[PDB]
Order: structure tokens, then C-alpha cells, then sequence
């Protein structure tokens, strides 16, 4: 029972951790993608409150 | 700037100390953040008795072992709770100077709540189950959880969604965006050189000008804001 | 082919049709997920950004 | 249709599930040396090839089981001639609870390195087992609650710019042009200061 609970343990930690480094790859790139969408409403955003 | 996290971060884990009713903290009724971060990240017998109690609350066993070290022994608990926590998957056995409190404050932040965390709350009191005979229930709890993760692991993984939570992607981006989404070695350059905690700065202070500006030219031109509507 | 709705509302994650099925299994309770939140707020400078905009 | 796997796979002799699952098992360790060691033997379609698979499958894990030593199943490559019941089961757990490891030892991040030495630590105390595996549980849930807020605020974040950026490319081109009636008009303002 001691080595099969310890045999949970260890499905449970390898994918707690195959999550972590999957999903800040997502959080990384998804704040980026974010950013790349932020320049254009500043610009936009911007040279309609000029032509106003 | 930075340690206003670290501060706001060691309020959320002495009032969960409180939630959890932290005997170590009985009349020590403190109200400033600071004085509640160095509590937390500065290195005394407090804030080890802390550490101590929260090992304690986790892994019951350690409370003989560590009232058995005295005062001229604090340097063998450190080592025996650094063990505990490396056992627990929290720290290094040689994280030592995380125990006492010499280790950077987001570290003992993210540690201490990582303890706070598995001290599950006390949401339904039931008030006999407290000193009950532990030789004649822990075999018993320890069945009852190998029975909830047979179950749990066989029901995770029968589901078809249960390799794209372990691979997640996602794109809200529809085609009329993507020729932005593409252009990165240009825009990322934009997106680096940008100075931050600077620039929102300076954006409040020049709002603040133009406000005073705009304030100063209304209090003068106050005959002007008159609504003489028939001007015609 | 068939095209997405371009107004088709948030999709449901891999995590909520995987926490959904386990609560509606009873092999976890809610009580079990409230004693696991994590309020770490995402892509804060994404924010601080929009902000300054 | 004539390759048997899940649980049972292995209660019987099971040659072509051996073959995927250590083809797999050494392909998720070691991807490059797995299509090195077993390139002239796979798949292991006739009688000459099955036996260098089975040569090979058994020389790498006797490696593992000299560099594990103790914590591993002593390998004997009888077993492989008739791959099957709990001797070669006990052998594949152990052999994936390796893999695992030699990800959680590449996965991890730089300061969690120790969490692989943690679960080579078989704890013999069934309290610090069942502690270790309530925050093994709970840590799960918390990266599994936090990949919906991550899927969906991305979604929620995105699908706002999304509208307000086609507002604002609509808006721009009423005022671009409304400003072109107004160029038509205006060819007097150098007079304006002087006629005031």
C-alpha cells in the first residue's frame, strides 16, 4: 500500500508539472499576442482622437 | 514599486493564519502590512514556531520530535523541518536558510503558502474527531485516499479531453487580426523597448498638468462658461 | 466546409470539461476546488499597456 | 483490431503490445537514441528482427537496471521470449516509473530539480506518504483551476480588442470622410488673425 500510494503521488506530480510547462508557454505567447493587439488600438485609438 | 506584491502577499497569508487559527498568533493583533511581512520573511523563533506549527498541522508526528528540541537545538529543527519539506516536495534538505528566514520574501511567500494550502479549513467542525486514537485511524485514512485516487486517476483519464490539459493551446484570433499576430520580429521590438513602471508613470504626471491647465484656464474664463444661449 | 461564428461565446477549457465530469463523477466535491483557488491575475501587462492607452 | 492493450495487455503473452509499448517507452526517454538503437529492427516483423529488439530492449534496460540498481527489477533477457504476466508487468512499472522520473528531472523548473530526488525518496511512513500525496493532489488541482482562467480570460481579453478595434476601424473612416467635405471649403486661413 505504501509504494502504491507513492505510485499516485507520482502520476499526480508528473502531470501537475507536464501542465506547468505546457500552459506559461500558452500564458507567455497568449500575453504577447495580447500586446501585439495593444499597439494597434493605441495608434488607432490615437489618430482618431487627432481626426476628432 | 516590486515588494508592494510581496507586501500584499504577506497580509494574504496571515489573515489565512487567522482563517486557520494559528495559535502563534493569539494576541499578536498587527495591522501594518510591513510589521505583517517581516513576521513572515524576517528570520526569527516566531516566525520558526510558525514553520513549526504548520509542519505540525500537516504531519501531526513532527510535533514530538520537534518539542523534544529546545531553544540551544533551534539549528536542529531548521534541519529536521528543511528535511520534512524536502520529503513534502517544498524545498531542497540543504534549504535551510529558507526555514530561517534569510531567503528572498516572495520565496518564503510562495513556501508559506504552499504549507497554508494543504491545512485544509475547518469547515464543518466535527468537534470528538480531534484525539481519537491516531494508531487506529491513519491506516484507515490512508485506504480511504489510495480509494479516492484509484478513482480520481481512473476518471481524469478517461477522459478524451485529458491530453489537451496536459498540451494546452488556444487561438481567439480571428483572420482579420493574424497579419499583426505574424508581424513579431517587427512589433515585439515596440513591445521590449518600453520603459514600464516609467511610462505609466509619466502618463498620470503629464494628466495631472493638463488637468491643473485646464482647471486654471476655466477658473479664469468663468464669464465665458456663462450659458448665454441666444447668442444669434 | 463549415465556418466558426466569429460571435460564438467564450469556449469551454480542456479543464472545465475535465472538472465538470469529475464533480458530476463525485470523485471531487466543490468544497475540494474552493480549498484550491488561485486568484494569480493573467497577462498583467497586457494591462498595464491598455492602461497607459 | 490485432494488437491488445489497456490494464490486461499483459496477463497473457503479449509480443506486438511489448514491442509498441518499449518502442514507446525508450522513444519518450531518449527519442534519438531510441531511433538509433532499434533502426535496423523496426518493427520487428520477422523472426531475425525480433530477436535484436529483444536483444536491444534488454541491453538498454540491464543499463538502467545497473544505474538504478536496487530500486529496479533485475533484467534477465528470458523474459522478453514470452513477454508476459506479473514478472514483466512489475518490470514495466518500474521501467515507467523511470520515464517519469527522467521527465520530472527535465520538466521541472531549475529550482524544483529536487522534487525528482523527493519521489526517489520511497518514504516508508504511511503519514508523510499520504501528507506528500495530499500536496501532490492539491498542487494538481491548482495548475488544473488555473489552465481554465488562463483559457478563458485569454478569450475574454481577446474578444473585447477584438470588437473595439473594428469600432475604431469603422469610426476612423466616417471621420476620414467627413474631414473631405471640409477640404473643399476652407482656403482662407491666412486671413482669419488679420480679419480678427
Amino acid at each position: 500500500m505504501v509504494e502504491m500510494i507513492e505510485s499516485q503521488t507520482l502520476l499526480l506530480t508528473y502531470l501537475t508539472i507536464k501542465m506547468q510547462k505546457n500552459l506559461f508557454r500558452l500564458e507567455e505567447k497568449a500575453e504577447r499576442n495580447l500586446l501585439l493587439v495593444n499597439d494597434q488600438k493605441d495608434q488607432l485609438q490615437e489618430t482618431i482622437h487627432m481626426m476628432k | 514599486m516590486t515588494g508592494g506584491k510581496e507586501l500584499g502577499a504577506a497580509v494574504e497569508l496571515y489573515e489565512r493564519l487567522q482563517m486557520l487559527s494559528c495559535p502563534c498568533l493569539e494576541g499578536v493583533y498587527l495591522t501594518d502590512p510591513q510589521s505583517i511581512y517581516e513576521l513572515l520573511c524576517t528570520p526569527s523563533s516566531h516566525r520558526l514556531d510558525i514553520l513549526q506549527w504548520l509542519c505540525s498541522r500537516i504531519y501531526p508526528p513532527v510535533q514530538e520530535q520537534l518539542s523534544s528540541l529546545k531553544e540551544s537545538q533551534t539549528d536542529t529543527k531548521v534541519k529536521e523541518i528543511a528535511k520534512l519539506c524536502f520529503d513534502l516536495m517544498l524545498c531542497h534538505f540543504d534549504d535551510l536558510d529558507l526555514i530561517r528566514g534569510h531567503a528572498s520574501p516572495f520565496k518564503q511567500i510562495s513556501f508559506i503558502g504552499q504549507l497554508l494550502d494543504v491545512i485544509q479549513y475547518p469547515d464543518t467542525i466535527s468537534s470528538n474527531v480531534i484525539l481519537e486514537s491516531l494508531s487506529h485511524s491513519t491506516e484507515k485514512n490512508v485506504v480511504t485516499c489510495i480509494r479516492e485516487n484509484e478513482e480520481l486517476l481512473k476518471e481524469l483519464f478517461s477522459s478524451p479531453h485529458f491530453q489537451a490539459t496536459l498540451s494546452p493551446e488556444c487561438n481567439p484570433w480571428p483572420a482579420d487580426f493574424k497579419p499583426l499576430l505574424n508581424a513579431e520580429e517587427s512589433l515585439q521590438k515596440r513591445a521590449t523597448q518600453s520603459s514600464k513602471g516609467k511610462d505609466m508613470s509619466n502618463s498620470v504626471e503629464a494628466l495631472l498638468e493638463i488637468s491643473s491647465s485646464l482647471k486654471a484656464l476655466k477658473e479664469e474664463c468663468v464669464d465665458l462658461c456663462s450659458s448665454v444661449t441666444d447668442g444669434d | 466546409m463549415m465556418a466558426a461564428n466569429p460571435w460564438s461565446p467564450v469556449q469551454p477549457s480542456a479543464a472545465s470539461l475535465l472538472l465538470e465530469k469529475c464533480l458530476a463523477a463525485g470523485v471531487l466535491s466543490q468544497n475540494a476546488l474552493d480549498q484550491a483557488q488561485l486568484e494569480a491575475p493573467c497577462f498583467s501587462h497586457a494591462e498595464e499597456l491598455q492602461r497607459i492607452t | 483490431v490485432h494488437v491488445t492493450f489497456g490494464v490486461n495487455m499483459f496477463d497473457k503473452p503479449n509480443k506486438d503490445a511489448f514491442y509498441v509499448v518499449f518502442h514507446f517507452l525508450f522513444g519518450k526517454l531518449d527519442n534519438v537514441r531510441c531511433k538509433e538503437v532499434f533502426r535496423y529492427c523496426w518493427p520487428p516483423l520477422d523472426k531475425k528482427r525480433d530477436a535484436e529488439f529483444r536483444k536491444a530492449c534488454c541491453e538498454w534496460l540491464k543499463k538502467i537496471s545497473d544505474e538504478v540498481g536496487a530500486g529496479f527489477p533485475q533484467v534477465v533477457a528470458s523474459i522478453f521470449l514470452s513477454p508476459g504476466g506479473p514478472k514483466f508487468v512489475h518490470l514495466l512499472y518500474h521501467f515507467a516509473r523511470y520515464v517519469m522520473l527522467q521527465h520530472i528531472k527535465r520538466d521541472a523548473d531549475a529550482g524544483n530539480v529536487f522534487i525528482s530526488e523527493a519521489l526517489q525518496s520511497k518514504i516508508q511512513d504511511p503519514q508523510k506518504a499520504l501528507a506528500r500525496n495530499k500536496l501532490a493532489r492539491q498542487k494538481y488541482l491548482k495548475v488544473l483551476q488555473k489552465e481554465n482562467l488562463v483559457i478563458e480570460e485569454y478569450q475574454r481579453k481577446a474578444q473585447l480588442l477584438i470588437k473595439q478595434i473594428r469600432d475604431m476601424r469603422s469610426e476612423h473612416v466616417a471621420l476620414q470622410n467627413q474631414q473631405k467635405l471640409a477640404e473643399k471649403v476652407d482656403r482662407k486661413i491666412s486671413d482669419k488673425d488679420e480679419n480678427i
